[PDB]
RNA sequence: AAAAGGGAUCAAGACAAGUCAUCAUGGCCUAAAUAUUGUGGGCUAUAGACGUGCCACAUUUUCCUAAACAAAGAGAUGCAAAAAUGUGAAUUUUAGCUAAUCUCAAAAAAUAGGAUAAAAAUAUACAAGGAUUGUAGUCUGAAAUUCGACUGCAUGAAUAAG
């Protein structure tokens, strides 16, 4: 088995390059990013699923306003971190049904963002769905820069000053001896 | 705990506030402005940790004065959909100034570590090291937890 | 015994009662869209007081092969009803041997 | 802290009694054995007041109470003190030197 | 049926009521199960107890109750004789 | 003190001397002691005479003791003249609520009457 | 801080875009006998048919 | 208005086989 | 000195005293508590688990800059992982050694 | 992959899943004695980033076809489309019969087929039976 | 009947009323133990108001510790029975408050500020750094120990007739 | 890093050890019944007594408040967010995920404060405890009576560490 495939990536995969096609970025126009499964040869009830995603700013028809009313029609479907609008379906037997859906939805979640009838400008975009998660980082002022070291040299001599002095003054309490000189002085009783 | 729904209950059985409480509603009227004291004073308030409620509206109040005074023009503002906010609690603590504590300096801490030493109570050597050394475990020279590593502990 | 096949057309360890709750799921396959409408009408507190009474006692009449309560998993190697694996549609032991001797793919002898 | 400690070979005493014999004991088993017999009393002693620092200033009482030799636990150490000065010739006794030598 | 939203359990009982002064026979039931309605309020039931059809004639005061309630099905446990 | 007859020490909370009543418990007495500006903790001690005297009226008018183990002996009677079930065990002293009878039916046996002890 | 009742105006929306039952009173409608999908085939192919011999 | 009659509508004789 | 955890101070993350001095240990025992700046980030375990895990990770990086220091992390016992670890239970046994109550009759 | 530009990142080990079962040894009383049993699964993942979504087709036809034995596959196909997605597959329709045009030779059947009878009634039951049950 | 075994049936004075409460509250201030810390100097009526004084401990003259204890100024969780006398460390936010104490009865203003901090970063203590500040300097402390004996409902209330306040006469009383 | 640990495995033989009620099988028996099907009942009975478990008998416990730290496992025979309603069980309605992605899901003890004491034995101070029973509900299901699991209110047994 081993030679059959050592024999298929030597002469049948070469033949692969002569059908590839070079990747082409999306254009602005293509503002929908579809999502299907597949389970090569087997038939399992969760293959009819498509998820679409897609990102308010992408359209450029819709104004401000009618882009938080989007946001708000989309309800638990909206990532406020992220900023994308992530919905699926799985309704109907067949992926193209459940594409056809969806695209039709979008057609319709877009012409309610337009509606003049009512903004919902009143209404505040309700965040309660979404967990946000706080990322902590390396404070910037902990890195050993070049300016950095001087101040921590200065911080490291006026220490040893601080020492110094209090040593020169004889002030330097040690709480080991002061007990030891009390209890060895008859002060005690 | 004055920033709050009390938990008395009234002849209807329905909470009271801790502002309709009389002696309650005269530190705060103080507090808040409205009662003028005219020779002068001050009203200080502090907060507690221990055993103590969390009110949003008392958290948001103190959050929004520190950004004023801070200079600062993104103030916080409240959640428009939590309900756990009370608007008699915004009005008293809305012109009041705030004074956050935190750890002591390290030049503090010594004079506080010394003055343990010289009482018999920490049997160490007070140098630069050794205040640095509780400065970092008590969370930056928070007082409290300096004096749980150096006379409530289990070595001396 | 009138939903009992005239032909026998199970594959397995036939039994008395492997025959039985055979029976059961292929006449509750049959009724289950029905037996949902009654459960759908009895449930909504919108439809008239006489409505949910009729479709109450109807549900009622149903007979007892059509209750899904009345299914219960079974062993298709032994045909036991207690202890058994919904992953293997045995029972533990028939599982154990089968295992040990390879016939039941992935499985094997867990140390940790 | 006891220095010693009693231990009995089962039946070897007539009658079905046991030979009690001491033996001493390292500075672990000495220090064990004195503070489980504080905690001992101070678990037999009534409730006084309240707070976290019930049972810790309990303890402290005891440790007062055994440097001013007026602790319950001064009988207790002389007690079995006494039972290794009664038992004290067991150690060379008859019946362990003759467990099988008289086939 | 015991969440009360959705009605009593409710079973199909030749409960026909009797013509003025007609002599009626006790309806004879195995369904234990079946809510002690109003409207058969005076009747005379047999209620079976696994072996035996007990009598039973339906007050004012046994509405809410099942039929099997009044039939016992196992016998009392007495030590000895 | 004295409160429907009944005598209390003055080192006694007022929410549990109200609580001792048969009838009354954590839900009514929480209620009382609110219509007449009595803190939970009150002591026995501290109540003012009237106040004392408003509790006996309002204790009078409730259905508590007497009152509440008619309804409660009544049910349980009435259980036992329709020949149920339910009726038979509280007749027999024997667990009343489906429960195993092979073993530990002690508190069965002591407490299930025809006439309970409230 | 919402009005309740300006609220349902786009909880309505919502169901009107995305075809759902609107229940603002919380009635019990039996739709969640509608929303169980059916086990019956699933449990019906349990014991395999006799095959060939 | 009274649901009484469906009880005995669909009281059909002969529902348990035998008795 | 200052010394993070999770972008927390060492105070405000253990509320230990004896879990404190576990994590800096190894700073603690060559007395260089004051000459280092520390930012950790721990996963898993429990509050004494996870210091003790804090100890083994400042002495390995605290040897980065000072190498010599093995000698005396050895001593202080701030170098040696412990493997120790949660016993499974198995069957026939309530825990991983508890058995049940075992009747002669 | 190399060989149709397709630049593949893995495998990625993902985390074993693990099923456990404890039965005991005898078919009868003697429970004291059990053991315990296991079936570990071991997987991994390609991801394939700026793919061509047909060249992307073609990577999975080869490995079905070409498929190892005791292995099954899963691919989630990403894809960039313009709004208006209903008129866009209206369109397609010719220019997918024109491909079609001699694969409909594959199936054949009888002039009206009866057995079929309601047409999506019939591939709704089908997949349920080609597929167990669900 | 029932033949299984059931085990057989079978002190000091108590302590008063009030006795246990007001043992784990007591505040010890002394400690005959401890010994006394040489140069510790008492605290002036204007010693709190000074910015040199910043990281000296002084000591609480012995009147102001009275008053301090008439009003539950301390508290059992803070260590004063640890040492011989009660002395506080001056820090940086003592002199803040107390420079605008100063001031404000001066000019006949009203400061009204909140104390807000972690865990136990001494605000209560700095609440103690102004009463003493305002007993040296002849004041009228006004000092609610704890604000929670006002909301728990552990004190008598009663009403005001014909307004919605609440009185509590047994602790405006004591 | 290291003086590591655990799991599986553990023979022949004996105990005529267990299983002819998984399966399989020799002999002997039933074959209008010792076979097959449904409704209801029973396997859930209770004098005495024996086994394992849970929980409690307050002072290192329990109760109240607060802004800590896990692992593993489950969801195509389905795990269910958010929101709204209800004191509560739960309901209304479905976003997402068939999964290192989404959901179950929240760790608890702890740490730190706070409250209660003649905390049961002197009847005007009956502690802690949550069994028993009444009653009103909720969920699953034709169906909850014999005979289910949870929730509210009320009732408040023994129990001094054996
Ligand atoms: N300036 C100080 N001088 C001396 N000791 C101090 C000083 N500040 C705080 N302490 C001590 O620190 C510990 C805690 O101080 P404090 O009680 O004032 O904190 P807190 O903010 O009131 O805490 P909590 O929020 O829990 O009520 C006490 O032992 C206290 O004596
Ligand atoms: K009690
Ligand atoms: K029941
Ligand atoms: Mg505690
Ligand atoms: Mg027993
Ligand atoms: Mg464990
Ligand atoms: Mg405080
Ligand atoms: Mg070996
Ligand atoms: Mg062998
Ligand atoms: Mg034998
Ligand atoms: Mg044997
Ligand atoms: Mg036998
Ligand atoms: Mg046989
Ligand atoms: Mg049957
Ligand atoms: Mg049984
Ligand atoms: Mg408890
Ligand atoms: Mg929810
Ligand atoms: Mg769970
Ligand atoms: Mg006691
Ligand atoms: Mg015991």
């Amino acid at each position: 088995e081993f030679r059959e495939y050592a024999r298929i990536a030597v002469w049948e995969m070469p033949l692969l390059s002569k059908y590839a096609k070079p990747f082409v970025p999306p254009t602005s126009e293509e503002v929908l990013r579809f999502r299907y499964t597949t389970y090569m040869g087997e038939f399992h009830p969760a293959d009819r699923k498509v998820v679409v995603e897609f990102c308010p700013k992408d359209l450029r028809d819709l104004s401000e306003v009618q882009q938080r009313k989007l946001m708000k029609l989309a309800g638990p479907r909206y990532n406020p971190e992220k900023d994308i609008i992530k919905m699926s379906c799985e309704k109907f037997e067949h992926q193209a049904q459940n594409k056809r859906y969806l695209g039709d939805l979008i057609e319709k979640m877009i012409a309610a963002a337009k509606d003049p009838k009512d903004t919902f400008e009143d209404i505040p975009l309700d965040t309660r769905h979404h967990t946000f998660t706080k990322k902590i980082s390396f404070p910037k002022e902990w890195l050993l820069t070049e300016e950095r070291k001087k101040e921590l040299e200065a911080a490291r001599q006026q220490a040893l000053l601080k020492d110094a002095e209090k040593v020169v003054q004889g002030a330097l309490v040690d709480g080991a001896d002061v007990v030891k000189q009390y209890l060895e002085s008859g002060a005690a009783e | 705990h004055i920033m709050k729904v009390s938990d008395y209950r009234n002849p209807a059985f329905e909470l009271i506030h801790s502002h309709d409480l009389a002696l309650v509603k005269l530190f705060t009227d103080c507090l808040s402005g409205a009662t003028v004291m005219p020779n002068g004073g001050a009203v200080l308030g502090a907060t507690t940790r221990g055993n103590s409620p969390r009110s949003a509206s008392m958290e948001l109040a103190i959050a929004q004065r520190e950004a004023e005074k801070a200079g600062e023009k993104e103030v916080p503002q409240r959640d428009p959909y939590s309900k756990k906010y009370d608007d008699r609690v915004e009005a008293v603590m809305k012109s009041v100034e705030i004074l956050r504590l935190k750890g002591v300096s390290k030049t503090e801490a010594r004079g506080l570590l010394e003055y343990w030493a010289a009482s018999g109570m920490l049997k160490k050597r007070v140098d630069e090291s050794m205040v640095s050394e509780k400065w970092t475990l008590s969370g930056n020279g928070v007082v409290g937890e300096m004096e749980r590593a150096s006379l409530l502990t289990m070595k001396a | 015994s009138m939903f009992r096949a005239k032909k026998l057309d199970l594959g397995c360890f036939t039994n008395v009662r492997v025959l039985r709750d055979h029976s059961k799921r292929k006449a509750f396959l049959e009724a289950e869209p029905e037996r949902q409408a009654l459960r759908y009408v009895i449930r909504n507190t919108t439809l008239p007081a006489r409505t949910r009474a009729v479709a109450q006692l109807q549900l009622t009449q149903m007979h007892a092969y059509t209750r899904p309560t009345q299914i219960r998993n079974r062993c298709i190697l032994g045909g036991k009803s207690r202890g058994i694996l919904r992953d293997f549609k045995m029972t533990r032991y028939n599982f154990r041997m089968n295992a040990l001797m390879g016939n039941i793919p992935g499985v094997k002898k867990a140390s940790w | 802290a006891p220095l010693i400690k009693m231990r009995g070979y089962k039946g070897l005493a007539g009658g079905g009694r046991s030979l009690e014999v001491p033996q001493p004991i390292p500075a672990r088993q000495r220090r064990s054995t004195a503070f489980k017999w504080i905690l001992d009393v101070v678990n037999k002693k009534p409730s006084k007041g309240s707070g976290r620092t019930m049972f810790a200033h309990r303890v402290a009482e005891e440790i007062v109470a055994v440097v001013e030799g007026r602790s319950s636990v001064w009988d207790k150490r002389m007690l079995i003190h006494k039972l290794g000065t009664a038992n004290r010739a067991n150690l060379n006794s008859p019946a362990l030197q003759l467990k099988g030598k008289r086939f | 049926k015991r969440s009360v939203w959705k009605g009593p359990h409710i079973v199909p009982l030749p409960i026909q009521r009797p013509e003025p002064g007609k002599k009626i026979a006790p309806i004879r039931t195995q369904a234990r199960s079946a809510t002690i309605l109003p409207n058969f309020v005076g009747l005379k039931f047999q209620v079976h107890n696994g072996k035996d059809y007990i009598d039973l004639t339906v007050t004012e005061e046994m509405v809410g109750h099942k039929l099997g309630e009044f039939s016992a099905t196992r016998k009392p446990f007495i030590w000895g004789k | 003190v004295f409160i429907l007859g009944v005598n209390f020490n003055e080192h006694k909370l007022v929410q549990k001397a109200l609580e001792s009543f048969y009838g009354l418990g954590q839900q009514a007495s929480a209620r009382i002691l609110a219509k007449y500006s009595i803190h939970p903790r009150a002591k026995m001690g501290t109540l003012p005479p009237k106040i004392v005297t408003a509790l006996t009226a309002e204790l009078s008018t409730m259905t508590i003791e007497n009152d509440a183990r008619r309804l409660v002996l009544d049910n349980i009677k009435r259980l036992r003249d329709m020949g149920t079930y339910r009726g038979r065990r509280h007749a027999m002293g024997l667990p009343v609520r489906g429960q195993q009878t092979r073993n530990q039916i002690a508190n069965a046996r002591k407490l299930n009457k025809i006439e309970r002890h409230g | 801080s919402v009005p309740r009742a300006r609220l349902l105006q786009l909880v309505k929306a919502r169901c009107e875009l995305f075809s759902t039952t609107f229940n603002p009173e919380g009635i019990r409608t039996g739709n969640k006998i509608l929303r169980q999908r059916l086990k019956g085939p699933a449990l019906a192919t349990y014991y395999p048919r006799k095959n060939v011999g | 208005d009274s649901l009484t009659d469906l009880i005995s509508g669909y009281a059909t004789e002969n529902m348990n086989p035998g008795l | 000195g200052e010394v993070l955890v999770n972008g927390k101070t060492l105070a405000e993350y253990f509320g230990r005293v004896h879990d404190r001095e576990s994590a800096v240990w190894a700073l603690r025992a060559t007395n260089r508590i004051d000459k280092y700046n520390v930012w950790v980030k721990v996963e898993g375990g429990g509050t004494t688990g996870q210091a003790e895990a804090i100890t083994l990770a400042i002495a390995k990086a605290l040897l980065a800059h000072e190498p010599a220091l093995k000698p005396a992390l050895r001593r202080a016992g701030c170098v040696t992982r412990d493997p120790r670890k949660v016993e499974r239970k198995k069957h026939g046994h309530v825990k991983a050694r508890k058995m049940p109550t075992w009747v002669k009759r | 992959a190399y060989y149709l530009g397709l630049p593949a990142f893995g495998p990625v080990p993902l985390p074993r899943m693990i099923e456990r079962w404890t039965v005991p040894k005898s078919h009868f009383i003697f429970k004291k004695s059990q053991e315990n049993f296991e079936r570990v699964t071991l997987r991994r993942l390609i991801q394939i980033k700026d793919g061509h979504p047909e060249t992307v087709q073609l990577w999975l036809a080869f490995l079905q076809k070409h498929a190892y034995y005791g292995i099954g596959m899963k691919a989630n196909v990403w894809e960039f489309s313009k709004l208006g997605v209903s008129k866009a597959m209206d369109e397609s329709k010719s220019e997918v019969e024109k491909l079609l045009e001699t694969r409909w030779e594959h199936l054949s059947h009888v002039s009206d087929m009866k057995g079929v009878g309601n047409f999506e009634d019939f591939l709704a039951k089908e997949r349920l039976r080609i597929s167990g049950g669900r | 009947q029932k033949l299984r075994f059931k085990k057989t049936k079978k002190s000091g004075k108590p302590p008063l009323p009030g006795e246990r409460k007001a043992y784990r509250k007591k505040i010890v201030l002394s400690n005959n133990n401890a010994l006394p810390v040489p140069g510790l100097e008492t605290l002036r009526p204007n010693d709190l108001a000074k910015q040199d004084n910043v990281g000296s401990v002084k000591a609480l003259p012995e009147d102001v510790v009275d008053a301090l204890r008439a009003m539950e100024a301390f508290k059992p969780t803070q260590c004063w029975g640890i040492f011989r006398q009660p002395s506080v460390l001056i820090r940086q936010e003592t002199v803040d408050l107390t420079k605008k104490m100063k001031a404000a009865g001066a000019d006949g203003k009203t400061i009204r500020m909140v104390i807000e901090g972690n865990r136990v970063t001494g605000k209560s203590l700095l609440l103690l750094q102004a009463m003493t500040h305002a007993f040296m300097n002849d004041w009228v402390v006004l000092h609610i120990p704890e604000a929670q004996e006002l909301t728990t409902a552990v004190t008598e209330y009663a009403p005001i007739e014909n307004s919605p306040l609440w009185t509590q006469p047994t602790y405006t009383l004591k």
